[PDB]
């Protein structure tokens, strides 16, 4: 006499557990600035 | 990168991680005794 159609069957959650939830490790991204020289290109030859 | 190494740091996020995983572990089991997944034992509450 009870109804036979359920939503809890849907659900992937009611049926597996999924140890969702994870932590990355602490670590931090390097990046350096290059270093840039110009020297190379123009040379000062006036006498200050 | 020597103070982050020094505080252990990674592997407190790993242990925490690891706890996360198994409270949400016991969380899915818990609710997958708890809901009913078929009509049978909704009914079977009934008898309770």
């Amino acid at each position: 006499i009870y109804l036979r159609d359920l939503k809890v069957e849907d659900i992937p959650l009611a049926r597996i557990t999924l140890p969702d939830f994870r932590l990355p490790e602490i670590a931090i991204p390097e990046f350096i600035i290059p270093t840039l020289n110009l020297n190379d290109f123009q040379v000062p030859d006036l006498h200050i | 990168n020597g103070e982050i190494q020094a505080l252990e740091l990674p592997q407190k996020a790993e242990a925490l991680k690891l706890f996360l995983e198994e409270t949400k572990a016991t969380v899915a089991v818990y609710l997958e005794s708890l809901q009913d997944t078929k009509i049978t034992l909704i009914i079977n509450w009934l008898q309770e």
